[PDB]
RNA sequence: UGGGAGAGGGUGGUGGAAUUCCCGGAGUAGCGGUGAAAUGCGCAGAUACCGGGAGGAACGCCGAUGGCGAAGGCAGCCACCUGGUCCACCCGUGACGCUGAGGCGCGAAAGCGUGGGGAGCAAACCGGAUUAGAUACCCGGGUAGUCCACGCCCUAAACGAUGCGCGCUAGGUCUCUGGGUCUCCUGGGGGCCGAAGCUAACGCGUUAAGCGCGCCGCCUGGGGAGUACGGCCGCAAGGC
């Protein structure tokens, strides 16, 4: 509808979903998809499947807007980021690159006690 | 493995103290700004101790990275 | 006193005056506080590994001063006030410790 | 600190005769010496306890030696400290 | 006297990663969470993404099987103030030593008092699930507290559950830190395996749990009981 053509693809991988984001050259998002997006609503939503699909909807709706060709930007760790890449690359969009920018603390807030036990 | 070559053996005559010199001091860090461990330095327990000390001065300073993005995957 | 080396990083979008009206305060600090002045370096531009005040650059200055101790903190103290001064590193200077040599 | 010229000052100013470094005399007032540094040292920085044992032991050790000039001979004893002004 | 290594301690600065909140942008219907879910959050536009700001707390990689400290304990970086300790020279004193009832000081966490500060986490607590019930485990919230300053409290599986000092009794191997004529000798630490020997075994073995001397502390079947009484200490909780 704007016609963007190249950007970036943000992947956020996670145990119970995956959520993906295609953004313009400059990271304002143009489009998005979730395993909730799409039909899955509970556990499922966190099945690789789930991530392909949303990974799909993210490009097809981005396509739309003109895009061909994105840069992938991988955070997170959950079952189900590697499928969204292989979507992505399927999908028919150009994938530039891919980069795991998954943030990590050099220690600063004390972790829920789910994320704990850890030494 | 740990066997590509270890940075030590890989440069030549250097002061492990000059924060500076980004130069060598980059070839130190990972594919990331993280410091690499002496299994792949070639250092010893205190020169590697230095090195450190080192680094994080340049880091400060700007001459050096804290992290990058990892770049595949 | 004690050898020092005092390392300050600024803005690197500054003229031929404001970059001499600043060398012109970070050397009077200095006297101010004892800095007898051993040597100097003054590589300027360089690209720093991150943004440094949102600037991707930054100037660099270099001294290996003498001076009181018991002042080295309110010196580096002083140098901080600038506006135009984003780093203000002092270090006891040292021997170099070679190694692979 | 302590430096070696404000240190060989006191070894000189104690010393029984030329050379002397490890007289009674010249180790009370070098403990004498650290001791009221460290007890400055800690007129401010009071929560520093780590360096208030040393201060004990530095004490002790102090006691211990002009314990044994006392002993030995009741007037260097007396000349040591007059000259120091310790205890009080 | 000359040197050395160190998360040893205190003070003041300062750095970047992340979380939360606030502001702007862009974008749209879900996010979150679980074994599965729901409570919860989201069209007053959340989640995911970019930019800016605020604030508190902690310090990734290097980190070890490492280092330092009397113990408790101690991890960005920089400066100052300061403790202990190891080595070389063989220079000075001349047994000045060891231990140590009582005393005095230090003493993790929680807890207390006064005043601050609160990002994140989280006793209680409020809810959602599970269950036969579920005053729990799992999930969404959340106050004290966790952080700082001053005082208190004085306990622990405060552990090597091994009191301190000294002398003596094979060696191999790895490691940290000095010195050397830098195969490798030497000194001080940290581990492992082991001569002799010791031990109820397990194991210990120059870092003894071996062979000895010195001094302190402590035990004397289990339960009642670390309770009662008394005394001392503490604001209290409680401690001895
Ligand atoms: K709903
Ligand atoms: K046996
Ligand atoms: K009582
Ligand atoms: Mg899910
Ligand atoms: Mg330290
Ligand atoms: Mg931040
Ligand atoms: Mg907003
Ligand atoms: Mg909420
Ligand atoms: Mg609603
Ligand atoms: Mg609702
Ligand atoms: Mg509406
Ligand atoms: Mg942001
Ligand atoms: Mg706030
Ligand atoms: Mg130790
Ligand atoms: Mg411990
Ligand atoms: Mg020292
Ligand atoms: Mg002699
Ligand atoms: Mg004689
Ligand atoms: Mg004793
Ligand atoms: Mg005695
Ligand atoms: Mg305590
Ligand atoms: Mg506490
Ligand atoms: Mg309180
Ligand atoms: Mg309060
Ligand atoms: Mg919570
Ligand atoms: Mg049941
Ligand atoms: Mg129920
Ligand atoms: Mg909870
Ligand atoms: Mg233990
Ligand atoms: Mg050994
Ligand atoms: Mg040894
Ligand atoms: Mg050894
Ligand atoms: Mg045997
Ligand atoms: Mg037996
Ligand atoms: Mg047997
Ligand atoms: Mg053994
Ligand atoms: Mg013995
Ligand atoms: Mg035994
Ligand atoms: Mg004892
Ligand atoms: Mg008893
Ligand atoms: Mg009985
Ligand atoms: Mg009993
Ligand atoms: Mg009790
Ligand atoms: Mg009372
Ligand atoms: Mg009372
Ligand atoms: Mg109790």
């Amino acid at each position: 509808k704007r016609q963007v053509a190249s950007g970036r693809a943000y992947i956020h991988a996670s145990y119970n979903n995956t959520i993906v984001t295609i953004t313009d050259p400059d990271g304002n998002p143009i489009t998005w998809s979730s395993g909730g997006v799409i039909g899955y609503k509970g556990s499922r939503k966190g099945t690789p499947y789930a991530a392909q699909l949303a990974a799909l909807d993210a490009a097809k709706k981005a396509m739309a807007y003109g895009m061909q060709s994105v840069d992938v930007i991988v955070r997170g760790t959950g079952a189900g980021r590697e499928q969204a890449i292989r979507a992505l690359q399927a999908s028919g969009l150009q994938v530039k690159s891919i980069v795991d920018d998954t943030p990590v603390p050099h220690n600063g807030c004390r972790p829920k006690k789910k994320f704990r036990k850890a030494s | 493995p740990s066997r590509k070559a270890k940075v030590k053996a890989t440069l030549g005559e250097f002061d492990l103290r000059d924060y500076r010199n980004v130069e060598v001091l980059k070839r130190f860090l990972s594919e990331t700004g993280k410091i690499l461990p002496r299994r792949r330095t070639g250092l010893s327990g205190k020169e590697q101790r230095i090195l450190a000390k080192t680094i994080k001065r340049a880091r400060i300073l700007g001459l050096l990275p804290f992290t990058e993005k990892l770049v595949r995957k | 006193m004690r050898r020092y080396e005092v390392n300050i990083v600024l803005n690197p979008n500054l003229d031929q005056s404001q970059l001499a009206l600043e060398k012109e305060i970070i050397q009077r600090a200095l006297e101010n506080y004892g800095a007898r002045v051993e040597k100097v370096e003054e590589l300027g531009l360089r690209r720093l590994a991150y943004p440094i005040a949102k600037d991707p650059q930054g100037y660099f200055l270099w001294y290996q001063v003498e001076m009181p101790e018991d002042r080295v903190n309110d010196l580096a103290r002083e140098l901080r006030i600038r506006d135009n001064v984003r780093r203000v590193m002092v270090v006891k200077s040292q021997e170099p410790f070679l190694a692979n040599a | 600190p302590i430096t070696k010229e404000e240190k060989q000052k006191v070894i000189q100013e104690f010393a029984r005769f030329p050379g002397d470094t490890g007289s009674t005399e010249v180790q009370v007032a070098l403990l004498t010496l650290r001791i009221n540094r460290l007890s400055e040292h800690l007129k401010v920085h009071k929560k520093d306890h780590h360096s208030h044992r040393g201060l004990l032991m530095m004490v002790g050790q102090r006691r211990r030696l002009l314990r044994y000039l006392q002993r030995e001979d009741p007037e260097r004893y007396r000349a040591l400290i007059e000259k120091l002004g310790i205890r009080g």
